[PDB]
DNA sequence: ATAGGAGGTATTGTGCTTATCGGTAGA
RNA sequence: AGGAGAGGUA
DNA sequence: TCTACCGATAAGCACAACTACCTCTCCTAT
């Protein structure tokens, strides 16, 4: 399951921000700071980028 | 499946079930715990008043 | 056609139909 | 096609 | 004094223990 594109609530393009979010989380950054660094002022996009689970890795492995 | 290698785990099971079922005819079968009275404790009942000693293996109640 | 000992245990619940069980009343 | 057994809806 | 039915006390026998429904699994001996 890849990151859901277009952010159903309010319709925001967030399909190309998952890699940046992972890179920010790899460093000494919290979830809130990482989401703020991606220029997201509405909590719908933050919820979409925070509640996603990476499932395609298990699909490829298994 | 138990104590399998990393390579063997990739191909096969989906790593979502711990394997508590049985394969009889292609359908998963799961046992359900059955609550049974303790056979190593003295049991006292009413109407009539009696005390019974349970049997472990042979019928020596 | 044959096969499937023997065990102390651990559904009620209402109607109905007996039997049996003494049980007095009459001649 | 008919049944038996389980999980279930209003 | 001996008949003659005549109400009580247990012992089994027979239905009744819900609607509309929807899926799955298993089944037909040897
Ligand atoms: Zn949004």
């Amino acid at each position: 399951m890849i990151i859901p594109v277009r952010c159903f609530t309010c319709g925001k393009v967030i399909g190309n921000k998952w890699d940046q979010y992972l890179d920010l989380l790899q460093l000494d950054y919290t979830e809130g700071d990482a989401l703020d660094a991606l220029q997201l002022v509405r909590y719908c996009c933050r919820r979409m980028l925070m509640t996603h689970v990476d499932l395609i890795e298990k699909l490829l492995n298994y | 499946t138990s104590e399998k290698g990393k390579e063997n785990c990739k191909k096969g099971d989906c790593a979502f079930d711990q394997g508590g079922y049985f394969v009889i005819k292609g359908a998963e079968k799961v046992f359900i715990a059955q609550e049974q009275m303790c056979t190593k404790r003295l049991w006292i009942s009413n109407s009539p008043w009696t005390v019974s000693f349970r049997s472990e293996n042979k019928r020596n109640r």
